[PDB]
């Protein structure tokens, strides 16, 4: 199977310096070319520059010219993006693909892709509350509860229920920038009315740039 | 440099139907036409290359044409699963460029929403603020008005919504209202109440509790 | 339409 | 100024689609024609009633 | 690697930028290893940034 993995992508203040990682396998990049390609509110999917391991040439967006540079290490079957003097309008998710692969003329398999943030603003870990199931949240005998991530910078956070073994009627809201420039989110479920109290419910929270992980279990309230 | 201009901006179809989206190129560039699909949560899919071929495992529902500088992708039989952003890009001059993107949407039939609220939480109340959450689950369609009211005034410019891309299996939405007091002011007020407006109710929904009730 | 990093889809 | 152009898409067989032309007024209503002008190659021919000031179409085809 | 007369050049006028911080100093030191047919680019880009925060 063919796989292309970014790593790298963090909070960085404008003027700063980061460094991502592409690490390829089930193909040789020796044999295509490899492609970092940006995509963000502000300029959609937008490419950003290209390498042909082979032998060493490049190519470069006008906008990022100078000050990244795309490189390869095909004994490690990687590639890099040095991303220099940053500034707000290079946040984005950052994808490497290949193009040229097996004959293919366009870029066939994509990364998951690693966002870059560039603020001058600080980490902070979400908190995370209940959104407890109640008679208020109950109706054709099922029940609504949930989690509220809270007050966090910056994204991403990730959301399951009961280690990813609860799945169905899970909504994790999309999240929201608060006016305080932290951002908010809600995760749901939707479970038998009968479940609640004998099933065990537990979101878990992770953001990675805080180092945050949360377990929180939700119950019912006390009376 | 080239660039690519798609249309429409969104397109809104029936399961079955036979959708049609374009792509124009400034300039020429050949056949040297891709077009990706990005689902919600996803990176970028190829499904079609060189203008008209079909990547290897895309479902023949799908197929891509060249005229001049036209393009145009077509789903023959639109699926559930092909609720999602569709996307040209040309690769015949450096830079490559890509299009702005269509997004693709499913109709189906009108659906009302189960409306729920909840509380601050008491571990929230230990700080000083409370959120109150009023949610929408599995209406169709997105439209939808919610308004807060504390002891009955209408609340402005304190709650922010979020919403659902259309769910894999109903391909319903969801939503949630998140209404943001002080915890001084939540402790001051008694009666909460999110008023729900949806063409599928026949008249708003009213979802409320009193602070301090269980 | 806008793309949103939390959906990696667009809003319109 | 940037304005959204609302047009039904109303075909033969009575199926509607709905889509979204957004640029300046010019710009959405060139797209618009231009696309149902595509659709037409298929469908039929097409004719398209301007409502709102021009800025809601419905455009039905013939088959 | 082993660099030319003008990448060692390139090189030197990083190294010497004052109001760089190091952080900045090392990622354009990594950007002409990563590339040498940008040294020139790269040069000016540091020398901009150098500029803007004297
Ligand atoms: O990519 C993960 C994203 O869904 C969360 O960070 C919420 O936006």
């Amino acid at each position: 199977e063919v796989q292309l993995v970014e790593s790298g992508g963090g909070l960085v203040q404008p003027g700063g310096s980061l460094r991502l990682s592409c690490a390829a396998s089930g193909f040789n990049i020796k044999d295509t070319y490899i492609h970092w390609v940006r995509q963000s509110p502000g300029k959609g999917l937008e490419w950003v520059a290209r390498i042909y391991p082979t032998n060493g040439y490049t190519r470069y967006a006008d906008s990022v010219k100078g000050r990244f540079t795309i490189s390869a290490d095909t004994s490690k079957n990687t590639a890099y993006l040095q991303m220099n003097s940053l500034r707000a309008e290079d946040t984005a998710i950052y994808y490497c693909s290949r193009w040229g692969g097996d004959g293919f003329y366009a870029m066939d398999y994509w990364g998951q892709g690693t966002l870059v943030t560039v603020s001058s603003a600080s980490t902070k870990g979400p908190s995370v509350f209940p959104l407890a199931p109640s008679s208020k949240s109950t109706s054709g005998g099922t029940a609504a509860l949930g989690c509220l991530v809270k007050d966090y910078f910056p994204e991403p956070v990730t959301v399951s229920w009961n280690s990813g073994a609860l799945t169905s009627g899970v909504h994790t809201f999309p999240a929201v920038l608060q006016s305080s420039g932290l951002y908010s989110l809600s995760s749901v479920v939707t479970v038998p009315s009968s479940s609640l109290g004998t099933q065990t419910y537990i979101c878990n929270v992770n953001h990675k740039p805080s180092n945050t992980k949360v377990d929180k279990k939700v119950e019912p309230k006390s009376c | 440099d080239i660039q690519m201009t798609q249309s429409p901006i969104l397109l809104s179809a029936s399961v079955g139907d036979r959708v049609t989206i374009t792509c124009r190129a400034s300039q020429d560039v050949n056949t040297a036409v891709a077009w990706y699909q990005q689902r919600t949560n996803g990176s970028p899919r190829l499904l079609i290359y060189s203008a008209s071929f079909l990547y290897s495992g895309v479902p023949s529902r799908f197929s891509g044409s060249r005229s001049g500088t036209d393009f145009t992708l077509t789903i023959s039989s639109l699926q559930p699963e092909d609720e999602a952003d569709y996307y040209c890009q040309q690769h015949y001059t450096t830079p490559p460029t890509f299009g702005a993107g269509t997004k693709v949407e499913i109709k189906r039939t009108v659906a009302a929403p189960s409306v729920f609220i909840f509380p601050p939480s008491d571990e929230q109340l230990k700080s000083g603020t409370a959120s109150v959450v009023c949610l929408l689950n599995n209406f169709y369609p997105r439209e939808a008005k919610v308004q807060w009211k504390v002891d009955n005034a209408l609340q402005s410019g304190n709650s922010q919504e979020s919403v659902t891309e259309q769910d894999s299996k109903d391909s319903t939405y969801s939503l949630s209202s998140t209404l943001t007091l002080s915890k001084a002011d939540y402790e001051k007020h008694k009666v909460y109440a999110c008023e729900v407006t949806h063409q599928g109710l026949s008249s708003p929904v009213t979802k409320s509790f009193n602070r301090g009730e269980c | 339409c806008q793309f949103d990093f939390s959906t990696x889809r667009l809003r319109c | 100024s940037e304005v959204t152009i609302k047009v039904n898409l109303i075909f033969a067989d009575g199926k509607i689609q709905t889509a979204e032309f957004k640029g300046t007024f010019e710009e959405a209503t060139a797209e618009a024609y231009r696309y149902a002008a595509l659709l037409a190659k298929v469908n039929g021919e097409y004719t398209a009633d301007l409502e709102d000031g021009g800025n809601h179409m419905n455009i039905k085809f013939a088959g | 690697g082993s660099y030319n007369k003008d990448q060692q050049s390139a090189f030197y006028e990083i190294l010497n930028m004052p109001n760089l911080n190091e952080a900045q100093r090392n990622g354009f030191i990594q950007s002409l290893k990563d590339d040498p047919s940008q040294s020139t680019n790269v040069l000016g880009e540091a020398k901009k940034l150098n500029e803007s925060q004297a």
